[PDB]
DNA sequence: TCTCCACAAAAGG
DNA sequence: ATGTACAGTGACAAATTATCTGTCGTC
DNA sequence: GACGACAGATAATTTGTCACTGTACACTACGCCTTTTGTGGAGA
DNA sequence: GCATTGCTACGTCT
DNA sequence: ATGTACAGTGACTAATTATATGTCGTTG
DNA sequence: CAACGACATATAATTAGTCACTGTACACGTAGAGACGTAGCAATGC
């Protein structure tokens, strides 16, 4: 009917191989969109190397209700107009969940992978080996904004697809703070916060406020994979979970931090670690069970 | 700000079942049919499915479950038997007194005796009420420090200043342990335990230099330690060493305890003679870069060795004085093999991709000379200030003296420099114009 | 002989629920009927539900639950690495070696490349494979004696027989403990943690007497613990008694442990002059009448106290010595409290219904005589064998005394008992017959 | 029908009261009862305290199953020869369903006047308590199968009612072995076995053969209440529980022992215990408490 | 050539 | 912002047997 | 409607990975004390 | 006297 | 047959409140 | 023909006591060893 209204979220292997930051090769991706019905627009994405599952549906739907701020890095002259609740989210235990806390009808039942894989995927290296994550995202966000938003379908009046679904709107939806979506997030479970208020996630240490009267206490994680450089703090009761705080990573070298990257760091220095060899070790431990096992008691 | 219903159960699953079911829009007539289904699934009133459509739109899933009752937490006795039971439990553990909670329960009895009191709250009530205390502390002895993360590393002082650690022979942590292993004589006999000094490059955490020996911490051990740290380490075929102990020269500032080997004047000698500022940590902790190869020693090495005494008396086995067995040059020799060929040759934890050595010999900011080993064992001599009379008749330590330069220098207080391992023979200086000299050789008769 | 299934698995819940279906009795129609129906119960074949029927028959309600896999707790590294990961654990924490899994890892690691394996059991397998020994020796060490129960009741000797144990006064226990409350002088200096020699009877579990002291267990504190444990009790207004202490009486035996206080010559001629044998015991765990009171004193007594010192160097707070305030006197007199009107009145653990002084009391085959003061004290003193010079003189450990009927037997040897707190004055004997009588005394002149 | 074709289980509450062997004044027991229903023999009995569970049924059904043997304390003439196992069970969760599985009978989940006569009237205490649990079993079991079984049923009356259950059984039963009806017996959950095997039960030491290598394991037990003096020791596996052994009382004065007469035992022990005053003990502590006090400075 | 009277060493707690 | 790291562990993916589960066959 | 052969098919174990964390390193028992049992110097 | 050179002990730290 | 025995705990019961829950009556 | 407050009955969730069971310390045990700086004092040559 209207703009908002049934969405559409479908999975999608990306054919384009990626590697890290060092070179080290990478599966091909996935993509989850979701998909407006009155309009043909593209809702939100998800691109990452978790195969699908209720989190990464949950990250795309999460991306698709919330308003979109995107940095200069990604060269967009066309903002991203989307936000809002849909009536109905068409999809495919836990996505009913989000699904009653919302409002929406999530459902366990035309996909648009193939002109984005016309147009934006084949023209990448890695079609089927030089493309990280974050720049695939950066040229897939440029593709959804600059040349998918703004095709005007013909098949579908002589207006845009952004502007569509903007004349759709019954009213302007106001937005749901980002915190009651905070379930659409990935969680780690058990987490030690140690002194001073801080926690060890992802080989980072992450400082929040409010938390240095909670050391010694276990807290839940919160976190966007996309952007790690904030995650949040949830603290555990009997039947909930309440939120605590933003917690913050240290030492981060650049402004802007992934949880694939992350990763990647981790894979770098267990690699590093592993090259080391360990042949002197074991003669060491070997002539010394020879040493002790000459010696004698005191017989 | 936010709230997040997880580890809802089935009675809650077949509940968030009905409410999806309930959320498709639909008009009044057939909306309140499955209004009605709904009561009949869960077989109960109309009004109830109202009520818990009303909790579900205005709390989320957290209203679809039964809120705990706020008495969850609360004690029932009172008040004021709860402020008696906690203070009795805060004042009796107060200093080195430990009151357990029995009793603080027997002091409720006979509080309530005084207060004709019939009902008095229970043994199993006095425990519950102090239980959080007790979980809380400790939860509180049980906190976990983050550590350092990365290449810059400062030190705090006890002058309450931060000390840099920079590069390579930059600071240098010194301390003394007394080994867990005990150690036999030739022919075999027990003698003690060794004290193992240690120093440490605290930029690279490559061992730097040991001291094992029955003698305790003092100012010669360290002096020992220092010459072995700053000397090359050249070791013989009977260590049957694969790797290269090639570490050595002289650091800029050597952080220790408040030790009085490290505090002693002869410390401050080998500081103002090498160029050494030597410091001071406020806490233990603050040593940890030569705490925890002590720890790692124990785990690795001296944990397997005959003749072991475990660090406590309750973890003590009962046959390390029969299992003892091993000498000190034997242990010396696991000692060296274990630093040259596992220790510095391990990745430092907190890079993770370099060697302890490679570290030291990569942060070198210029590849240092090595002193002659003479001049940095007349570095490395106790001083004192004597006074020289009679043309030469210098009686330090109760024996005689006499140089040959000594005639004439023989009405002002010479500087004197010694070994204490060999009397037989002293150092004598001069002081003149800020300066020094040396005169002679000042044996002894 | 016998099995029985328990946590019934809710699929095989509902799997015992299609089996009753089975079991009632039926024609061969409707049972395949059925048995075809209750195949779409949980969506199986009906050779599937054929072979539940079997199985189900033959085995029970335990056919009902999938068996557990026949390679449940084995592993796939082969038996060579299996063993050779025992063996390795078993020989490295021989004796006082201590040795971690890790280390186990390691020599596997070092014998696979000896072997030239490539595939070295990882250190989590090392783990896996020795973990049932690990909670093997937990459960060992954590084995709870179930003690004796009832009225009857007998302690082992090193002589190997059994010293039974049925009147009030049949065996006596005496122990040492250090008393784990730091002391204090009359100024507020730090002494020493006091001795605490107790006296307790082994049938009724009563405290027959205690010595508390500065001095170390000897046979003079032994006959100082004897001698309050055989007299009468008398205690002033100091010690706020509620409750008398009205315990005395000789013993007919005497348990201790193989101290050399307990097997001293003077120890000896204790129990030969107040009728009592001295008797060892093979294991300290067989005194444990007198040797659990210790830890009762200080869960409820010494802990509570000012200054503590807990039960070992890893629980000792460090408020030690600085809340160190009670003086000897003080803790003396909370101790008698705490025995006169807790442990002695409280009840016997064993037996349920009467307090420790009842039995005692209940448990004496007739009421003692009180033993003279003197009686006693002559009986505890220490004696030796000394001859008299010519006009008597004898010397006594670099003293010397006469008395009186002492010449007349200058050249024969004679008994000699002393108090060795009062050197002063000394008994001289006589064995002038088979039988031994009182020569005279020896005071100073 | 037949003999052992359908049994009926129902429970009542005995008007008597009873009181312990000390003379403390207990409540009123449970009866349960199995009724042979073709003949109206009566099968089994448990008299306790116990409120009507599945656990209450179980014994029943145990007694009832196994062949009986009674004591000469009973004092009994005629000898209770009944036994077999029904191919129907009635009474009053899924513990009963589980029990009809294992020993091969359907379990369905739905003459106490004639006792309550002529014989729980006559008793003392009927609606002055002094009859124990044990005396009153004992009156109950030689009523029943001196009287009761040996009755004439009002309809058909030719021959007993022990003599119409046995003729009107096709087949003598092959007697079930006693471990097979263990699963109907009371369990104890997470007992420690201590040196030498021995473990811990109403207050008494229990000695086991083929026990003292499990000490420092944790085992569960399996007793039947109306004698505790030998109980069966069980291994648990996470799914199943394996036998050991027969784990036998010590220390006892009596051959015969029930679970009612050793909570007897306890709370007389209790009691006594709680007799002990302790003003003495409070006393002491507030003194102690005031005496640390003054040295505080 | 015995008796006092110191030492030291072994062996328990 | 920051004590120091190593044995040990939780959660999980990968590898590997081993029972399981459908079909035919003969009852 | 009972069983066994026989061949994929689950799935239940073991095995290995790796990020995270608990906790010991912070000088610490072999020494103190006692008592018997030689062995040897001052005297008778 | 008066200044060195030895002691001994005591506080303090590990 | 047997070491000792007390502090703390687990499983259960009884007392004690705090909401759950099926009507009555107002509200659109 | 369904929302919103009382309401007063009824579960039932929470705590306060009971009471048999079990783990575990009791088993001589850290204030002492050793070193170093800072006072006092004494031997001692002028």
């Amino acid at each position: 009917d209207y703009s908002n209204h049934v969405w559409q979220c479908d999975h999608t292997r990306v054919d384009v191989l990626l590697v890290d930051q060092h070179g080290e090769i990478l599966s091909r991706p996935w993509l989850t969109t979701v998909i407006d019905t009155y309009s043909r627009c593209i809702m939100g994405i998800n691109l990452g190397f978790d195969a699908p599952s209720s989190g990464v549906v949950a990250l795309a739907l999460r991306h698709a209700i919330l308003p979109k701020r995107y940095g200069s890095e990604y060269k967009l002259h066309c903002e991203w107009g989307t936000y809002g609740k849909p009536e109905h989210f068409y999809t495919d235990n836990h996505l009913s969940q989000i699904g009653a806390q919302l409002g929406f009808v999530c459902h366990l039942r035309e996909r648009p992978f193939k002109t984005l894989n016309d147009q934006l995927f084949s023209t990448l290296p890695g079609y089927t080996a030089r493309l990280t994550l974050r720049e695939l995202e950066q040229l897939l966000v440029r593709y959804i904004v600059d040349r998918y938003n703004q095709s005007i379908d013909a098949r579908m009046g002589d207006q845009t697809r952004f502007e569509r679904w903007e004349a759709g709107l019954p009213t302007v939806p106001v937005p749901i703070p980002e915190r009651d979506l905070d379930i659409c997030l990935m969680k780690q479970s058990r987490r030690t916060v140690q002194r001073g208020g801080c926690l060890q996630f992802q080989n980072l240490m992450y400082r929040g406020e409010y938390l240095a009267g909670y050391a010694g206490e276990t807290v839940n994680l919160r976190f966007d994979p996309r952007d790690i450089t904030t995650i949040l703090v949830y603290r555990q009761e009997n039947n909930q979970e309440v939120f605590l705080t933003r917690a913050h990573a240290q030492g981060l070298e650049t402004e802007q931090l992934a949880l694939d990257e992350a990763e990647a760091a981790s894979r770098r220095l267990r690699t590093a670690g592993k090259t080391i060899s360990n042949q002197s070790l074991l003669q060491e431990v070997v002539d010394r069970d020879a040493l002790v096992a000459t010696k004698k008691s005191r017989k | 700000k936010n709230v997040i219903a997880t580890q809802l159960s089935e009675e809650a699953q077949v509940k968030l079942e009905v409410i999806q079911s309930l959320l498709e829009p639909c008009d009044r007539t057939t909306y309140g049919q499955k209004l009605r289904e709904a009561a009949e699934k869960l077989n109960v009133s109309l009004r109830t499915v109202q009520r818990l459509v009303k909790n579900w739109e205005q709390d989320g899933l957290v209203g679809l479950t039964q809120t705990s009752r706020a008495d969850k937490g609360k004690h029932r006795i009172g008040e004021f038997w709860e402020n008696f039971i906690t203070k009795t439990y805060k004042e009796g553990n107060k200093g080195s007194k430990r009151m357990t909670p029995k009793q603080v329960a027997l002091r409720v009895e006979a509080k309530a005796r005084e207060l004709k009191d019939s009902k008095p709250p229970n043994y199993k009530t006095v425990l519950r009420v102090l239980a959080p205390i007790l979980e809380k502390q400790q939860k509180a002895k049980s906190i976990r420090s983050p550590g350092w993360r990365g290449t810059t590393l400062s030190v705090k002082t006890r002058e309450g200043k931060d000390l840099s650690v920079d590069y390579s022979n930059h600071v240098w942590q010194c301390d003394h342990t007394r080994v867990d292993v005990l150690l036999v004589d030739q022919h075999g006999e027990i003698l003690s335990r060794p004290w193992l000094t240690t120093v440490i490059d605290t930029y690279s955490r490559c061992i730097m230099g040991i001291n094992l020996g029955f003698d305790a911490p003092s100012s010669g051990v360290v002096a020992l330690a220092l010459r072995h740290a700053i000397l090359p380490k050249r070791y013989g075929s009977e260590y049957k060493l694969h790797c290269e102990w090639g570490t050595y020269g002289k650091p800029e500032h050597f952080y220790t305890d408040g030790g009085k080997d490290f505090r002693s004047n002869h410390l401050s000698q080998i500081g103002a003679q090498l160029g050494f500022v030597c410091h001071l940590r406020d806490r233990p902790s603050e040593g940890g870069v030569v705490e925890r190869p002590f720890k790692t020693l124990n785990d690795q090495l001296f944990s397997t060795l005959p003749g072991y005494t475990g660090s406590n008396v309750q973890e003590r086995p009962e046959d390390a004085e029969k299992d003892a067995r091993l000498t000190l040059r034997e242990l010396e020799q696991l000692l060296v093999r274990y630093i040259v060929d596992r220790y510095n040759q391990s990745i430092d934890a907190r890079m993770g991709d370099q060697t302890r050595f490679e570290r030291w010999e990569a942060g070198l900011p210029t590849v240092p000379v090595p002193i002659p080993e003479r001049d940095l064992d007349i570095c490395l001599m106790k001083q004192s200030r004597r006074t020289v009379q009679r043309g030469g008749c210098l009686q330090f330590q109760n024996l005689m003296y006499r140089g040959e330069y000594l005639a004439g220098y023989a009405g002002e207080t010479v500087n004197l420099r010694f070994d204490p391992r060999d009397i037989t023979t002293i150092l004598v200086y001069r002081q003149e114009n800020n300066q020094e000299v040396f005169l002679t050789r000042a044996h002894a008769q």
